[PDB]
């Protein structure tokens, strides 16, 4: 504004708007990719509470590795921290059943 | 356009709506389905002033 | 599937509390699930056993089938309402002893009168 | 806070209406996240 | 107040870059000792829930004996659990020490 | 803070059940979406009238 | 079709029925739903409306 006149300064304006307005869409878009995403992985956390730490689960894999025994829930900064414990099986020896 | 080339076959993009469909895939060939094309535009019969 | 074709096990999964029916019905952009659950209300405590043995004969013991061992001697509930029953072989299973079973030596249930 | 550019702005529509409006959206979505997870966390019964 | 009376902790601090950019950080839903509630609640339910048949009633048991029936419940015999319940109090103990 | 029904631990051989007395029934409703409405443009329309 | 093992064969049951098998199974004795089978249709007819 202090060096252009109208005309011009019109022109210069508009280019660090339509910068700008470009940038808050990019931010929308993501805050919306990111909410999204971080509300599937919410049905998820709920999914490992009422799976993992409120029940034993036989589902392998679901919860830790080895075979499931007990799980824990602590927070965390932007969500939920489980703590899975699991039995893992060693020193393996073949017998004939 | 041939391997030389010429051009031996063409489509008349705003011919019909079908041709508008090979044209949008730039292609001779499309698989099949249902398709939005351009609409039908209607036309100035007339005019006010 | 799981709701709709099956009784859910899955706490949560389904509706809350104990899933025992659902329903569905269209809705505009999707499915609309009507999930039954049972609700239990006015708990209260009572003291339970993890098994009863045979004090006589120590190896014969038993543990409660979906229910608990409760004392009243010891009768049988189940585990989602409280309504004490006689301790019988249909809701008893024969399990190894263990440290934290009960040692009964007078009125001893059906399964363990042996 | 320039008015020469908020003239301007006023040419592209109600911009901002729609930058507020998607992240309030957004937002709720955390709280209700946020809601339904601890509803299903919380216990009905527990020990001290 | 604190980015006008201390100023930015560093070079590019986006919390005071808030007022000067003209965006917020809004707080989260619960406070950190509602979260910490719900776990500490949590906590204390996995023993006497993850027992028996139905989510309706609770079995105020301790977790050293939850922990016997979830091995139990995976193929570690009666007999076994019996004999080394200070080795498996041990074994756990490391996995989370 | 909504605290759970709290049941305390026994030094004992035996443990505390917090079993129900009564029940009801109730119901979760759930809104699944499936779909979301299909729209198709003409482009050529919308940009250029 | 939530009646028994396998999804191939299908058991034509009264409704009732299949309510009292899920609630057998979720821990309720057969004594008590049978001394309540008016009682749990009322407090499920309860729920829905
Ligand atoms: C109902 O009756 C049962 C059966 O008598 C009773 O449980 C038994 O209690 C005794 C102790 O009172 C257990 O015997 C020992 O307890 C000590 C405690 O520290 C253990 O250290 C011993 O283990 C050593 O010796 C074992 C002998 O074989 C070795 O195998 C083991 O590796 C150790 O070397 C031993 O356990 C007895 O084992 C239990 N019985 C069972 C089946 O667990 C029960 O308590 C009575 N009910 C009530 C409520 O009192
Ligand atoms: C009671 O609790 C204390 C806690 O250390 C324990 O040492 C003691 O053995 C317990 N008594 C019984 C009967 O379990
Ligand atoms: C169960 O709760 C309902 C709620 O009104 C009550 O009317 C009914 O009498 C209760 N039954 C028992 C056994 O307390």
């Amino acid at each position: 504004i202090q060096r252009l006149d109208p005309p011009e300064q019109d022109a210069q304006i508009d280019r660090l708007i339509n910068g700008r307005l470009t940038t808050l869409n990019a931010f929308v878009a993501q805050q919306l990719v990111r909410s999204e995403s971080a509300a599937l992985s919410a049905q998820l956390a709920k999914d490992k509470v009422n799976e993992c730490v409120k029940a034993q689960s036989k589902r392998s894999g679901f919860c830790g590795q080895g075979t499931h025994i007990v799980s824990f829930v602590v927070n965390a900064p932007n969500g939920l921290y489980f703590m899975h414990v699991g039995y893992y099986p060693s020193n393996h020896i073949e017998v004939v059943s | 356009f041939s391997v030389d080339g010429y051009i031996r076959r063409a489509i008349d993009c705003g011919f019909n709506d079908l041709s508008q469909l090979h044209c949008s895939y730039e292609s001779f060939d499309v698989e099949s389905g249902v398709y939005s094309v351009s609409s039908f535009e209607a036309k100035p019969s007339g005019s006010v002033v | 599937n799981e709701c709709v074709k099956a009784q859910s096990k899955r706490s949560g999964f389904c509706g809350q509390g104990t899933h025992i029916v659902s329903f569905v019905v269209n809705a505009p952009n999707g499915l609309y699930f009507m999930h039954v659950g049972y609700y239990p209300s006015n708990h209260i405590e009572v003291v339970s056993a993890y098994g009863l043995c045979d004090a006589a004969n120590p190896t014969n013991c038993i543990a409660p089938v979906n229910g608990y061992f409760i004392k009243t001697e010891w009768s049988y509930t189940g585990s989602s309402f409280y309504a004490p029953e006689p301790i019988t072989s249909l809701n008893t299973k024969y399990v190894a002893p263990q440290v934290t079973y009960q040692n009964i030596s007078t009125n001893l249930p059906p399964p363990l009168l042996g | 806070g320039f008015q020469k550019c908020e003239q301007l702005l006023r040419e592209y529509g109600q911009f901002c209406s729609k930058i507020n409006q998607a992240l309030h959206g957004a937002n709720l979505r955390q709280d209700d996240s946020v809601r339904n997870l601890f509803a299903s966390v919380k216990s009905s019964q527990s020990s001290p | 107040d604190d980015c006008m009376q201390q100023g930015p902790a560093s070079a590019r601090d986006l919390i005071c870059a808030q007022y000067v950019a003209g965006y917020k950080v809004l707080p989260p839903l619960m406070d950190v000792n509602m979260e910490a509630a719900y776990t500490s609640s949590l906590l204390g339910s996995i023993a006497g829930v993850g027992w028996t048949a139905g989510l309706s009633s609770f079995a105020a048991i301790p977790f050293a004996q939850s922990i016997f029936y979830r091995l139990n419940g995976v193929g570690i015999t009666q007999q076994v659990l019996s004999e080394n319940q200070k080795l498996i109090a041990n074994k756990f103990n490391q996995a989370l020490g | 803070f909504n605290h759970p029904i709290q049941v305390d631990q026994l030094n004992s051989s035996y443990f505390k059940l917090s079993i129900p007395t009564n029940f009801s029934f109730g119901v979760t409703q759930e809104y699944i979406q499936t779909t979301i409405q299909k729209v198709t443009v003409d482009c050529k329309q919308y940009v250029c009238n």
